[PDB]
DNA sequence: CAGTCCCTGTTCGGGCGCCG
DNA sequence: GGTCGGCGCCCGAACAGGGACTG
């Protein structure tokens, strides 16, 4: 009995026309059972090939969790509607949710069930399941409610969220909540006990609304990884240069830097592993160099309106390194990341465990999703970056290949 | 006009443009006559009805001859109608393969006759659908019909079909769960274990079912007895097989006979194991008529040999088994080449294929063996859902050695070695440090934009030096050229520095082959050493040598 | 400095095979 | 014959985008 809240595509644009991939058996029988039984409480009903529009759908199951849940890639769908999440209901971003001592996640997907669709807008929530060896031709469906995963089910929801909040948000005030996609992020610097009790207190207060997670971040934990240079007492030609390479290559990025005397000591057609003492000039050259990498970058701040980037680094030996930038050589945020799951076994698992630990950074500190540049082919990522997939936003990205030049960012 | 018994699909026109209005080729007197039969007998069972000249749209038409029979087929050149109709998004994703089955006791086949014909058309777009039937005298005005179900040759048809055939069979499907109904457009592969009694039970159940909504199923294209006919195979009750390939015997080839014997090869190659066509498809670079002859060259020849001895021999493939695991084993067949059988007990082929693809100017084996593990993996998963054990001819040490090192990520699912020569390794290894008690060499290499000119060269720390003048090249070529010295004329461990990073980044990928002949030269002298490092340092800094060399390779 | 060019990788247009 | 849709492969030609040098 609810009204529905009319959305539009972007202007001149059509909507998502795209195939579905192959699924395994044991997503396929997940698709089934949740799609039979969303049809049968009227969330979707069947439609016919008259409608052009498309998006893939797969399966996963959360950290820990045993039930499936069901993912649509929204993505090409999103880019064409972004006019409407972001100029007309856009949710603000609290920039104190970044500094809470913990925050945690919820999966409030479930409660977009409970409103209705725009009746002209359920033309392009079209989806296909796919069937084992082409069985069947594909079963397809379309969405009667708002959709979990996309961009405008949260701002319609909005005005309906915080009106449920607000008995909640007047009793703990000092608490900061955010809400991105399906996920509801929850902050407060309460110990570690009397925050998951609170935790608990907003689950029985939204589950007598009609709405379950449990993902525990710490924010306040968050390192960033500095470019350093090491410590040797006695150096070799190499040594030196590798070390005016790396210095070269960060002078990019601090142009304060100068490599003048330690080129100096390369002015001889030297034998690489020759050992070569530093000059009187050279030693402090290198200590005001240590200096300035200690000194933080001039004139990097956060624009709203720029897209987030992000570059990810494979080091080896379990370490991945990552860095997310707005603009080139105005890194925004560092890091590096070991001994993930799949450490020294599965190179993909990391990938994509890394994407999700630096997607879920991005959300709490500026509210936006990086576009991700992958060392990795482009088939072998299309493969097996589903199998490990653990959440339910998706990112965008795009397959890079530079080789390694000069280890900037890990000794 | 009747309603018929099937819902109808709305189908609209894009927006913002009107019907066709084309005209009529000009049919000979012989193609007259099997229309004007057809056309007043589908319009004697309600398939099409006259139009006045309210309708004013138009559409050619014409008439083929059917394969081994008297009948004649309609069809109509909706080319006009299909370009201002409505996209549809199509349902089959796929084409169904025998190695997907499953062993079902009883097994049925059957297809329907006229499917198209058995389904209608929105009604409001049969109005468009208008076209002129010529008569035997061109002054004679000529009949005006318009369609009333899905006309073969419009684009929406197969897409409609086989979504209103879904939704007859899904209260079948609902009432039968047990029953595997293979849908393909027109053809049901029903299998069951029920006892044999109870399947003719189904059976007839279901050709009612399919009768209620106007589907016929002919009992003489019905299939009760093993082997069936299904999909271009033949199913027997233990294994199958492609039904009988025919390759073209010409004495004189031409480009097109060659897609149609390539073609066919690599229809064949799904369980015909090491049908190769690297030598075959190496006729149809660059060429530009089909109708061109081409001769046969004595690689190609050989290759042609080799396939049809293979194909005379009988091979068959046998059924999906869900309690035993999958299988999948490769072989590097050639250079360039690769074959691969998926099976679940030895030597009992389930099917088998190749991969052949050349993906960039730079690779090696191992490369190109993972890039074939994956289009393994997404194959298997369509015809079965799961991803299959890998046998591999590449020692675990040799991929543990490449994985780690590679910069990017890369990853091969559960799998095991099988010493199956010849072994995929890699052919050398940069060390990472340098090498204690070996000549240093810093080359560096330059060329002009427009003279084409360019030298390369090297400067040693025990003195040694080299200049060679360098004419037709590029930066790169230098560059590259100047480290193919210093691995010449160096003993067999050696550093080398270099300032190039197009260099630097061709060779870190370790690869064995090339399209640059100048690289597989630099592979080769690669391969002749012990201990070779590599490193980078940036030009115009005044680094070591490479100042006192890129000075010497100025101009 | 923007503007080429040298290089490499991807995408897509067009042939056959197969199925209905 | 010169109809449609699905899927595969093979090729070249067009697109595209990043690195080094120069106008």
């Amino acid at each position: 009995p609810i009204e529905t809240v009319p959305v539009k595509l972007k202007p001149g644009m059509d909507g998502p026309k795209v195939k579905q991939w192959p699924l395994t058996e044991e997503k396929i029988k997940a698709l089934v059972e949740i799609c039979t039984e969303m049809e049968k409480e009227g969330k979707i009903s069947k439609i016919g090939p008259e409608n052009p529009y498309n998006t893939p759908v797969f399966a996963i199951k959360k950290k820990d969790s045993t039930k499936w849940r069901k993912l649509v890639d929204f993505r090409e769908l999103n880019k064409r509607t972004q006019d409407f999440w972001e100029v007309q209901l856009g949710i603000p971003h609290p920039a104190g949710l970044k500094k809470k001592k913990s925050v945690t996640v919820l999966d409030v997907g479930d409660a977009y069930f409970s409103v209705p669709l725009d009746e002209d807008f359920r033309k392009y929530t079209a989806f296909t399941i796919p069937s084992i060896n082409n069985e069947t031709p594909g079963i397809r469906y379309q969405y009667n409610v708002l959709p979990q995963g996309w961009k405008g089910s949260p701002a319609i929801f909005q005005s309906s969220m915080t009106k449920i909040l607000e008995p909640f948000k007047k009793q703990n005030p000092d608490i900061v909540i955010y809400q991105y996609m399906d996920d509801l992020y929850v902050g407060s610097d309460l110990e570690i006990g009397q925050h998951r009790t609170k935790i608990e207190e907003l689950r029985q207060h939204l589950l007598r609304w009609g709405l379950w997670m449990g993902y525990e971040l710490h924010p306040d934990k968050w390192t960033v990884q500095p470019i350093v240079l090491p410590e040797k007492d006695s150096w070799t030609v190499n040594d030196i240069q590798k070390l005016v390479g790396k210095l070269n290559w960060a002078s990019q990025i601090y142009p304060g830097i100068k490599v003048r005397q330690l080129s100096k000591l390369l002015r001889g057609t030297k034998a690489l592993t020759e050992v070569i003492p530093l000059t009187e000039e050279a030693e402090l050259e290198l200590a005001e160099n240590r200096e300035i990498l200690k000194e933080p970058v001039h004139g990097v701040y956060y624009d709203p309106s720029k897209d987030l980037i992000a570059e990810i680094q494979k080091q080896g030996q379990g370490q991945w390194t990552y860095q997310i930038y707005q603009e080139p050589f105005k890194n925004l945020k560092t890091g590096k990341y070991a001994r993930m799951r799949g450490a020294h076994t599965n190179d993909v698992k990391q990938l994509t465990e890394a994407v999700q630990k630096i997607t879920t950074e991005s959300i709490v500190i500026w509210g936006k999703t990086p576009k991700f540049k992958l060392p990795i082919q482009k088939e072998t990522w299309e493969t097996w970056w589903t199998e490990y997939w653990q959440a339910t936003w998706i990112p965008e990205w795009e397959f890079v290949n530079t080789p390694p030049l000069v280890k900037l960012w890990y000794q | 006009v009747p309603i018929s018994p099937i819902e109808t699909v709305p189908v609209k026109l894009k927006p913002g443009m009107d019907g066709p209005k084309v005209k009529q080729w000009p049919l000979t007197e012989e193609k007259i006559k099997a229309l004007v039969e057809i056309c007043t007998e589908m319009e004697k069972e309600g398939k099409i009805s006259k139009i006045g000249p309210e309708n004013p749209y138009n559409t050619p038409v014409f008439a083929i001859k059917k394969k081994d029979s008297t009948k004649w087929r309609k069809l109509v050149d909706f080319r006009e109608l299909n370009k201002r109709t409505q996209d549809f998004w199509e349902v089959q994703l796929g084409i169904p393969h025998p190695a997907g089955l499953k062993k079902k006791k009883s097994v049925t086949v059957l297809d329907v006759g006229d499917a198209y014909f058995s389904v209608p058309l929105d009604e409001d777009f049969r109005k468009y659908t208008a076209f002129t039937i010529p008569s035997i005298n061109n002054e004679t005005p000529g009949i005006r019909y318009q369609y009333n179900v899905l006309p073969q040759g419009w684009k929406g048809s197969p897409a409609i079909f086989q979504s209103s055939m879904t939704k007859i069979l899904e209260p079948f499907k609902k009432q039968n769960p047990d029953i595997v109904i293979y849908q393909y457009m027109d053809d049901l592969y029903v299998g069951s274990d029920l006892e044999i009694g109870q399947h003719r039970t189904k059976i007839e159940e279901l050709r009612q079912h399919l009768l209620r909504w106007g589907l016929t199923t002919p009992d003489k294209k019905h299939q009760k007895e093993p082997p069936f006919l299904w999909m271009g195979y033949e199913l027997h009750p233990d294994k199958w097989t492609v039904q009988p390939i025919v390759l073209p015997e010409k004495d004189s080839w031409t480009v097109n006979d060659i897609c149609k014997l390539v073609g066919k090869l690599n229809w064949a190659s799904q369980i015909y194991p090491g049908i190769k066509v690297r030598q075959l498809s190496k006729l149809l670079r660059g060429t530009k008529a089909l109708t061109e002859v081409i001769p046969l060259t004595e690689e190609a020849e050989l290759e042609l040999a080799e396939n049809r001895e293979i194909l005379k021999e009988p091979v068959h493939g046998v059924y999906y088994d869900p309690s035993k695991d999958l299988i999948a084993e490769i072989q590097k067949q050639g250079q360039g080449q690769w074959t691969y059988q998926i099976y679940q007990e030895p030597f009992k082929n389930l099917k088998t294929g190749k991969y052949a693809r050349m993906r960039g100017a730079h690779t090696n084996d191992v490369k190109q063996l993972t890039e074939a593990v994956q289009k393994i993996t997404t194959e298997s998963i369509v015809i079965w859902g799961k991803t299959p054990k890998f046998k591999l001819p590449i020692q675990k040490e040799t991929w543990e050695t490449w994985w780690t090192e590679y910069w990017q990520a890369t990853w091969i699912p559960e799998w095991e070695f099988v010493n199956t020569p010849p072994l995929v390794k890699l052919w050398y290894q940069l060390e990472k440090e340098p090498i204690v008690g070996a000549e240093t060499f810093y080359v560096d290499g330059a060329a002009n934009r427009e003279t084409k000119l360019g030298k390369a060269g090297y400067v040693t720390n025990k003195g040694r030096q080299k200049v060679v003048p360098l004419t037709n090249t590029t930066n790169q070529k230098t560059e590259l050229q100047a480290i193919y010295l210093a691995l010449q004329d160096s003993g067999l461990e050696v550093n080398i520095v270099t300032n190039s990073q197009y260099a630097l980044g061709i060779i870190q990928a370790q690869p064995d082959k090339s399209e640059s002949e100048l690289v597989n030269q630099i592979i080769e002298q690669l391969i002749k050493k012990e201990k070779v490092y590599l490193a980078w340092v940036p030009a115009h800094k005044g680094i070591g040598g490479n100042e006192q060399v890129d000075k010497l390779v100025s101009a």
